[PDB]
């Protein structure tokens, strides 16, 4: 092969397996955390708003969870 | 806040020279196409994702346009002095009404990050990328005046042209020095020179008609090419999905035009039968002609227009046909001939054939080619040939040295490397992406995949996060696509590699199961069941496979 | 009554399944619409159809040596001395001297600019591959906007890829129907192009005449104000800086004068006038010594005359900028320019800030050649001169009396 | 009064009942050119169950509040429904995005929905929905014909009527209510 200019970004599990970061025991909650608020965030529109409306929108549903 | 100019490069041969082009690894990632002989083309068939997700993209959409709305009324109503551009000042009006812009101004500012990027270099297979910063939102930018390398899917060079060190560039130099950068004129009093000939008559014998004509613009190409011969009393049947040259042509041509659902054959038929038995409007007089216009592969899509039978419908019904292909007068075909090599038919049954040098031959023009007296003819009756400027010299030497190598003239075997390569590439990747879950259109060797995004908030996100991993990428959506499907265009080069490949697929997949972007049913697998392969066992298997024409549903 | 209610439900339901039950129909209708056919008369009409060819051949030996004579340059650039061939290489002219050029400064052809292309190309390639829209533009292109704003004086400008097709796709991006557009006499084809294309209702004036204009005016005024419409519509006022045919030029202190008086925007298409006009060469409107920020709105220009090289450009300020960067078609539905042109170009207008000899040059030659013609006698009874004392280029015209006599 | 080689220009009506006048050649083709991107979601996929979805999810956040009555909610959710329906129909006239020239600029949505064919599926959903939701609120719980009566008026005026036949390419201009309407 022949070198080239290109800085290749390692992927996330290569870095977090190199890291040592992954602990058995605090690391399940973690991982499902992240997994509800994305799941949550993606599927309904907040990211293409405006920080008034989307903490208003976050308020409503809060609200009628509470309720 | 302006665009600084950046600086050139300085840096030995060879390490230039791989980031223009690549070099093969392996002898067996090539693969030769072979011709249909004229067995018929199948109906195409898409798969659908559940329901959810339509229900989730209808109440997004719905209430975007209800707060858009909201925020359009109260701050008109109440903060006057803020929008000064929407009100009379002095018995003027504005330049535009609120109301044609609010999809601009709405949804559409939130996303303006996501479309315009300014680069320099020569576009490769790394492009160079500016770094900016965005303030407020998305309406101004700060520019820090860094640089960094970016793997691109996104720029219009199939057979990897588009190079700073080659025999085209020495072609190009050549005739800098030689020829200057000046022209004289209309193609009428002067500005008519040997190099003008040359490429007509190798552009003629090329394609295979006997006459052409070449143009330095394509859109003008096509915006002035119907009023020459078009009257009011003549009709045009086009397809729905047409480019807007071709619209904005027939548009100031004048005739009446009639369009037809997209793949349906059979309804084209009666269209055609009942244009024909009415006749003109409020007089019921026969018409005068009768055009067929179409595209030879769209863009959009990535499919391909079923020739056999619209020269059969044209052959029995007396009637005309005219052919638009820009994207795949290079690319495709087993020798690089266009859409008329695949399915054998003779060219001589086509009226008009009309193409770009801008996607393939990297080069800027366009041209025509059609029978002696039709050509004899269209030189007179044209407007752009008497009254516009002419093609510049360098962009003729450039064409001329892309056509005489991929002919197989200058060259001994470089043209039939780059055909391999590219159409490898474009079957790698499909079955590879299909193989992991996502949704793709094509014919299995389209250059273009277009992978499917259907939520409204799943298009920026995905931009980001490939950006992100540098990574370069287009995506399209509303009103260019059906409000359901947004998608994200992939182009395959000829100047990517395998390995670089295998890079994007690695981290496609983790998008793609962190944003839950692939749902696959068992309509786009062969044995009929949903396949979720892991990734490793995919990089094993997949290349040998991927040769075989029995592995593609369409 | 209660069975009142019930019957207001009756009703509705009556209704409603009367709606289900009934059949599709359409004012476009099918083959139905007369109908009175049969499959075996429908086959009698469609064989009974005959077309017309798609072009007319008759009269192509009638127009062929117009073909037959146009000259043609032999590996040698477009220059003052040229060899020239005619008739497919039957004839054989040399040493010809070229009065038919269409660049006038020749600033192009210098040696400190024939650098400026070929490390432009060394550097980036021949050609860019993507449209504006998504990763087409480069620094380069932002650049020569911002020189072009800067040397004429307008706040921004805007670089479309030919110059036949600016008009076209800047003229009807600013109108709708119900919109007034006051137009010349006499005016070039893609101007009228633009006209046609615009889709809204078009006056005529006599040329170069300022009482109609503020006649026609006046009347507009009356009648709009008569009208009582709710919102106020857009209108434009379309001239030439130095028309194509005839070679003269427009008077724009009354233009302006008569646009401020009766509300009306100006536009000016000046394709022969950018590069030879004015002591510096600013165009028509440093000729008149006024502000070209105040007294046009659009300008349409073209870089292929003057400048040397392919392209066109339009200039005004931000907020048409900005809409035209998403409302243009022919500026979205396109690829960009190649980077040696706009380098070169850029080159050229520094030069030109440098020095101004040759547009100095350039007068004096069209001075000479408009008198030498027009201070005879002999041709008084042949031709007659249209153009200004002005213009780099003159037309003749045969004398009315000696068309119809001949 | 001098006259244009080329007019178009927009005429007001004249009288309190008018119709729209039927298009030209010119348009006729400008119209036919381009698909419109308005009409053509209605009869695409999921398109018929989102009106079922949102009048449970309105059912269900109307009776929510604790403080609110049956047949108040029902009437409500009516409100909501109806008028919501009235606003995008045939409240609103134009296209958002733009067409070449004016184009649809006169007729409403309900009036472009599948190219102007009357009696087409979509349009009998669209008109069976309204009157399946009153009859469904009108037998599902106890009420006066006090409220009722204004609440079928309503349900009639605002939904029933605008969708008949007799209605379509309609306009009616009041002298002073109602602003003139271009024909
Ligand atoms: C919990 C709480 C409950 C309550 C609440 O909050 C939440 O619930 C919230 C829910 C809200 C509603 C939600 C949805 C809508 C629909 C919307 O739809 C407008 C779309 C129309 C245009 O409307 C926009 O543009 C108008 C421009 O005039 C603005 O008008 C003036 O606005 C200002 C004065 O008001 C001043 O600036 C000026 O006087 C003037 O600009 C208006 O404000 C603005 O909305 C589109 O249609 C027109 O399009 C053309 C207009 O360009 C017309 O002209 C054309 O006519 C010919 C065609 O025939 C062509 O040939 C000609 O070329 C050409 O001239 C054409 O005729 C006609 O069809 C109108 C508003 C409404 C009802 C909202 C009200 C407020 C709420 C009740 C909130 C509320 C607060
Ligand atoms: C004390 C309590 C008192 C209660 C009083 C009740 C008051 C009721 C207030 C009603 C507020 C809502 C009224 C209007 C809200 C929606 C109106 C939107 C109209 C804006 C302009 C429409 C332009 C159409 C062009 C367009 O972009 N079209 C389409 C794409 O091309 C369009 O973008 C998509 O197809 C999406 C629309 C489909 C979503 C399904 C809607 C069907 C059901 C409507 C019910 C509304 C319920 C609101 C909660
Ligand atoms: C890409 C495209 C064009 C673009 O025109 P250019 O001026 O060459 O950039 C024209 N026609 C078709 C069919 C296209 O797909």
């Amino acid at each position: 092969q022949h070198k080239s200019s290109m800085v290749y970004i390692p992927t996330t599990k290569e870095a977090k397996r190199r890291n040592g970061k992954s602990e058995g025991i605090l690391n399940t909650i973690e991982e499902v955390v992240e997994k509800l608020y994305w799941t949550y965030y993606i599927h309904l529109p907040f990211y293409l708003m405006a920080s008034f409306d989307s903490f208003f929108l976050h308020v409503f549903f809060l609200t009628i969870f509470s309720l | 806040t302006r665009v600084p100019l950046c600086e050139p490069e300085e840096l030995p041969d060879d390490i230039q020279k791989e980031n223009e082009y690549g070099t093969l690894d392996s002898p067996g990632h090539l693969y030769q196409v072979k011709s249909r002989h004229g067995k018929p083309l199948p109906e195409p068939v898409v798969d659908t994702p559940p329901y959810y997700i339509s229900l989730l993209t209808y109440l997004n959409y719905l209430i975007l346009i209800i707060l858009g709305h909201v925020h359009d009324f109260l701050g008109m109503t109440f903060q006057k002095n803020k929008h000064l551009d929407l009100l009379e000042h002095d018995g003027l009006a504005p330049w535009f009404s609120n109301f044609e812009s609010f999809y601009v101004r709405r949804i559409k500012m939130r996303i303006d990050d996501c479309f315009s990027r300014p680069t320099t270099g020569v576009p490769g297979r790394f492009i160079r990328c500016i770094d900016r910063i965005s303030h407020n939102i998305n309406e101004y930018f700060t520019y820090s005046g860094a640089v960094y390398p970016c793997m691109n899917l996104s720029s219009y060079n199939y057979l990897g042209f588009a190079q700073s060190k080659g025999q085209c560039t020495d072609a190009a130099l050549e005739s800098v020095d030689k020829y200057s950068i000046q022209s004289g004129g209309p193609r009428a009093q002067i500005g008519t020179t040997d190099l003008h000939i040359k490429a007509e008559k190798l552009v003629a014998r090329f394609i295979g008609k006997e006459d052409a004509l070449v143009f330095s613009m394509g859109y003008g190409t096509n915006a002035n090419l119907f009023n020459a011969f078009l009257d009011k009393k003549c009709l045009v049947i086009s397809d729905e999905l047409n480019h807007t040259s071709i619209r904005t042509g027939v548009r100031l041509s004048g005739a009446a035009v009639r369009t037809f659902k997209h793949g349906d054959m059979v309804g084209l038929e009666k269209l055609i039968r009942e244009q024909i038995v009415l006749g003109q409007p409020k007089t019921n007089r026969p018409w005068k002609k009768i055009l067929i216009c179409a595209e030879g592969l769209f863009s959009m899509e990535g499919t391909l227009c079923n020739l056999p039978k619209l020269v059969e419908l044209k052959k029995k019904y007396k009637c005309y046909l005219f052919i638009d292909e820009a994207h795949s007068i290079g690319a495709m075909g087993p020798t690089g001939r266009g859409v008329c090599e695949i399915f054998g038919v003779d060219p001589k049954d086509v009226d008009i054939l009309m193409g770009t040098f801008t996607k393939s031959f990297g080069a800027a023009g366009g041209y025509i080619a059609a029978d002696q007296w039709i050509i004899d003819r269209l030189r007179l009756d044209l407007t752009t040939v008497s009254y516009s400027e002419s093609m510049p010299a360098p962009v003729l030497a450039q064409t001329i040295s892309s056509l005489q190598t991929i002919s197989g003239e200058i060259c001994p075997g470089q043209g039939t490397e780059r055909l391999q390569r590219i159409a490898f590439n474009s079957r790698y990747l499909r079955l590879a992406l299909q193989r992991l879950g996502f949704i793709v259109y094509g014919v299995a060797d389209s250059p273009v995949i277009p992978l499917l995004l259907y939520c409204p908030s799943k298009m920026p996100a995905f931009s980001r996060m490939m950006l992100q991993r540098r990574i370069a990428v287009v995506v399209v959506a509303y009103p260019a696509t059906p409000l359901i499907e947004s998608r994200v265009r992939f182009c395959m080069s000829a100047s990517l590699t395998k390995e670089d490949i295998d890079y994007l697929l690695r981290h496609v997949s983790e998008v793609g199961d962190k944003l839950n972007l692939k749902s696959n049913s068992g309509k786009s697998s062969y044995d009929g069941k949903r396949q979720r392969w892991d990734i490793e066992e995919v990089i094993r298997r997949t290349p040998e496979d991927c040769k075989d024409d029995k592995y593609f549903v369409n | 009554d209660d069975p009142y209610r019930t019957t207001v439900e009756i009703g509705l339901i009556l209704y409603g399944i009367i709606y289900y039950l009934s059949k599709p129909q359409q004012k476009k209708s099918l083959q139905a619409q007369k109908p009175n056919l049969s499959p075996q008369e429908i086959d009698a009409l469609i064989e009974d159809w005959e077309p017309e060819p798609l072009v007319d051949p008759s009269a192509t030996d009638e127009q062929s040596w117009r073909v037959a004579k146009t000259p043609v340059t032999m590996e040698m650039p477009i220059q003052n001395h040229i060899t020239i061939t005619r008739n497919n290489l039957q004839e054989k002219y040399t040493n010809v001297f070229n009065l038919a050029s269409n660049n006038f400064l020749q600033l192009s052809a210098t040696e400190p600019v024939k650098e400026v292309v070929k490390t432009t190309i060394k550097n980036y390639g021949v050609g860019a591959c993507g449209p504006a829209g998504f990763y087409g533009n480069q620094d380069v292109h932002y650049t020569l906007e911002y020189d072009l704003a800067q040397f004429f004086g307008t706040q921004g400008s805007v670089l479309y890829g030919q110059d036949f097709c600016a008009a076209p796709s800047v003229l009807p991006a600013f109108t709708k129907r119900g919109d007034v557009i006051v137009a010349d006499d006499q005016v070039s084809l893609p101007v009228q192009n633009a006209l046609q294309l615009s889709r809204s209702t078009v006056y005529y004036f006599n040329h170069n005449d300022m009482n109609s204009l503020e006649c026609l005016l006046n009347e507009l005024t009356e009648q709009e104000k008569l009208e009582k419409l709710p919102a106020i519509p857009r209108k434009f006022i379309v001239t030439e800086g130095i028309f194509h045919n005839s070679g003269d030029l427009a008077p724009l202190p009354e233009l302006t004068k008569l646009k401020n008086k009766y509300k009306f925007r100006l536009f000016v298409d000046e394709t022969f006038s950018i590069g030879v006009l004015g002591a510096t060469g600013r165009g028509l409107s440093e000729h008149f010594n006024m502000d070209r920020a105040t007294a046009i709105d659009i300008t349409v220009g073209s870089m292929a005359t003057a400048l040397g090289s392919t392209g066109g450009f339009v200039l005004g300020d931000s907020v048409m900028c900005l809409h035209q960067r998403i409302g243009s078609n022919a500026y979205c539905f396109s690829a960009c320019l190649p980077a040696y042109t706009v380098t070169s170009v850029s080159k050229v207008l520094k030069l030109m800030d440098s020095n101004n000899d040759a547009v100095q040059t350039l007068q004096k030659l069209s001075k000479s050649l408009h008198d030498s013609f027009a201070s005879d006698d002999s041709l008084r009874s042949y031709v007659i001169v249209t153009s200004s004392p002005v213009s780099a280029v003159l037309h003749l015209q045969l004398t009315p009396a000696y068309r119809s006599r001949k | 009064t001098t006259e244009p080689v080329k007019d178009h220009r927009r005429r007001r009506a004249a009288a309190i009942i008018s119709h729209v006048e039927p298009e030209t050649f010119e348009d006729e083709n400008d119209q036919q050119l381009l698909p419109n991107m308005n009409a053509t979601w209605v009869d695409q996929r999921g398109a018929w169950i989102i009106h079922v979805v949102i009048i449970i999810l309105l059912k269900l956040f109307y009776n929510l509040f604790p403080g609110v009555t049956t047949e108040w909610s029902w009437t409500l959710t009516n409100m909501t429904y109806v008028i919501g329906s009235y606003v995008m129909f045939h409240l609103i006239k134009g296209t958002p995005f733009d067409f070449n020239g004016g184009a649809y600029d006169n007729l409403t949505m309900w009036e472009q929905i599948d190219d102007e064919t009357l009696y087409t599926p979509s349009r009998k959903f669209l008109i069976s929905v309204p009157i399946a939701l009153f009859l469904v609120s009108t037998h599902y719980a106890h009420y006066d014909l006090k409220l009722f009566s204004w609440n079928c008026f309503l349900t009639t005026f605002g939904a029933v009527v605008p969708k008949l036949p007799v209605t379509h390419r309609l306009r009616i201009s009041i002298p002073g209510i109602t602003g003139r309407a271009q024909i």
